């Protein structure tokens, strides 16, 4: 799956998102909702107001996931199983949704690292969030 | 196909601040880089073997800037767009047969560049207004 | 939008020998089980928990009927399409939210479908008249997202 | 992921196809350049006409990897190696048309099948061409 130097540079762009989870993770799920209005209807049972406590709430777990997905980027579908099970079985998300998720990721590190997100980094953090969304839409049926 | 005052207003507004020749180039750079298949269409560029040899290579950024450039003809004609980008629409798909999944990925690098060059003034609502942007102009293109 | 001579040929000739009703009820059906996740849309609908429950499940089978008699609305109106489903555009897109890509994976589906139901006579010029007139279809569906 | 079971469905359905390779691939090709023209793009030094002895060559050589994905579908990207350094470095195949070839070995199937193409081995064969198409596009 993964790659090797692009394991060097996602694991660079996340040592500047592992310190600010909470906030990265709740811009990236606003950016997702008021973007794409269409996901709020996964979320019925929360508060969308952008301070939302839920939000934040979510937001973190959200990335909170992710860095777990960067310490075992080399394993990713038995890290990942609880979860693909829930988004894929349980919630029914369609595919289509991780990528609007990915892209509000990016959004997120390109607008606080601005230069420092460079071509290379942008390529390498794109196949981990491919990666990824590929393993939360691996048990589709 | 609704635009309102607000959309219109954050999309001239932050049009106004963007480097176009520097943003297209870093526009076209990262499709060639993240999205490698997209390089057969531009043999004729020459070296395009390193994310290096792309970001250096004069047509690419030459190209890059052509296309912002027309964005740029979207920005100030936003009500009459898909008039706009018939002839390049015939190009696009009759002449070149670009798939129009591509024309998306290159409107959501597009939307990466603003951000990272735009930072906390890229807004959530910013970000809407944009997005729909480039969505339009994609559907412009693959008629 | 270009239509010639030969594809509404093809595209009615096959129409008028299509069982409506088992043909929207297959198509339907290998929707929910070839892509599961579009499920969440018909929850309403009840036992769709295997292939045999959304086979067998009735308003699996009613509304593949109902999915299928508006693409007979398409067959004789393939001049005039996007204002025929103009409406249906609005349900899909503003009242239940439908991703665009959803529709193309019924069409690609209702292909299949077809092939099944008429084989050899599915010719290469047929299903291209086919896979165009289902391009067309879900293009006049995708209208309220732009 | 690939199961079990789907595992005995494609291969049940391979059975069948197996037996007419050169003409369930060169049906599958001629479906593909009449149905999504723009994929002669990738042709230029075919003879695309439908009864080409190229088209007839290539569409024998599709099939036949298409049956070693099934006897190696417990590993697949070791298998199709050399395709996807093929397909993604040296042609640089726009990943959307292996979606396109997909389907149109899908319609051959359904044609020849007819009623035994059921949801199941529908469903079956649908998740290993698309896990064959993600080994192929898994490069670059
Ligand atoms: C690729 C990034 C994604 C990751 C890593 C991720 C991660 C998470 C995590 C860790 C949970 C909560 C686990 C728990 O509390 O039991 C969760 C739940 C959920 N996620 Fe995702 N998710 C992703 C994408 C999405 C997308 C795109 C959607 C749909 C638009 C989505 C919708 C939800 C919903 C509705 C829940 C349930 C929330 C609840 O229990 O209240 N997720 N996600
Ligand atoms: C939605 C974004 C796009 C816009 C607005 C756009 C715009 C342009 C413009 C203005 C030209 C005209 C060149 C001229 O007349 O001097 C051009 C040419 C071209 N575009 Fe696009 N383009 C878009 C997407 C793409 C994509 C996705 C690809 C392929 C990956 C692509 C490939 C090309 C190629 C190869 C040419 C011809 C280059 C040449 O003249 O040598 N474009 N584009
Ligand atoms: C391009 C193909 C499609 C056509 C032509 C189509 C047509 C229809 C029609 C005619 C109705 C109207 C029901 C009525 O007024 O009695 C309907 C309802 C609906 N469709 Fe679609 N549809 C299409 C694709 C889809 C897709 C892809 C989904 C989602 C996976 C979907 C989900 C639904 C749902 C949930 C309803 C409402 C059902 C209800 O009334 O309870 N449709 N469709
Ligand atoms: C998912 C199914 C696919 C499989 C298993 C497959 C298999 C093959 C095989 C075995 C070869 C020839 C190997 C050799 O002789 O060295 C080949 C070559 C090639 N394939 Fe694919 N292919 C697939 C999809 C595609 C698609 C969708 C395209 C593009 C539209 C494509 C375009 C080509 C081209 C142009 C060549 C080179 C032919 C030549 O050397 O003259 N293939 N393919």
């Amino acid at each position: 799956m993964l790659t090797a130097e692009d394991k060097k540079l996602i694991q660079q762009a996340w040592e500047k998102a592992a310190s600010h989870q909470e906030e990265f993770g709740a811009e990236a799920l606003t950016r997702m909702f008021t973007t794409y209005p269409q996901t709020k209807t996964y979320f019925p049972h929360f508060d969308l107001s952008p301070g939302s406590d839920q939000v934040r709430g979510h937001g973190k777990k959200v990335l909170g996931a992710l860095g777990n997905a960067v310490k075992n980027v080399d394993n990713l579908s038995q890290a990942m199983a609880e979860l693909s099970n829930l988004h894929a079985y349980n919630l029914r998300v369609d595919p289509v949704n991780f990528k609007l998720l990915s892209q509000c990721i990016q959004v997120v590190l390109a607008v606080h690292m601005g230069k420092d997100y460079t071509p290379e980094v942008h390529a390498a953090f794109d196949k981990f969030l491919s990666a990824v969304s590929a393993v939360l839409a691996e048990k589709y049926r | 196909v609704h635009w309102t005052a607000e959309e219109k207003q954050l999309i001239t507004g932050l049009w106004g601040k963007v480097n176009v020749a520097e943003c297209g180039a870093e526009a076209l750079a990262r499709l060639l880089i993240v999205y490698p298949w997209t390089q057969r269409f531009f043999a004729s560029f020459g070296n395009l073997s390193s994310p290096t040899a792309i970001l250096g290579n004069p047509m690419v950024r030459a190209h890059g800037k052509k296309v912002l450039t027309s964005f740029g003809d979207a920005v100030k004609n936003l009500d009459n767009i898909k008039n706009t980008f018939s002839q390049l629409s015939e190009l696009h798909c009759d002449k070149l047969h670009v798939d129009p999944e591509n024309f998306r990925l290159l409107g959501d690098i597009l939307i990466i560049v603003l951000a990272a060059h735009f930072s906390k003034d890229f807004t959530p609502e910013c970000q809407a207004a944009w997005q729909k942007l480039v969505r339009v102009v994609a559907h412009a293109l693959a008629r």
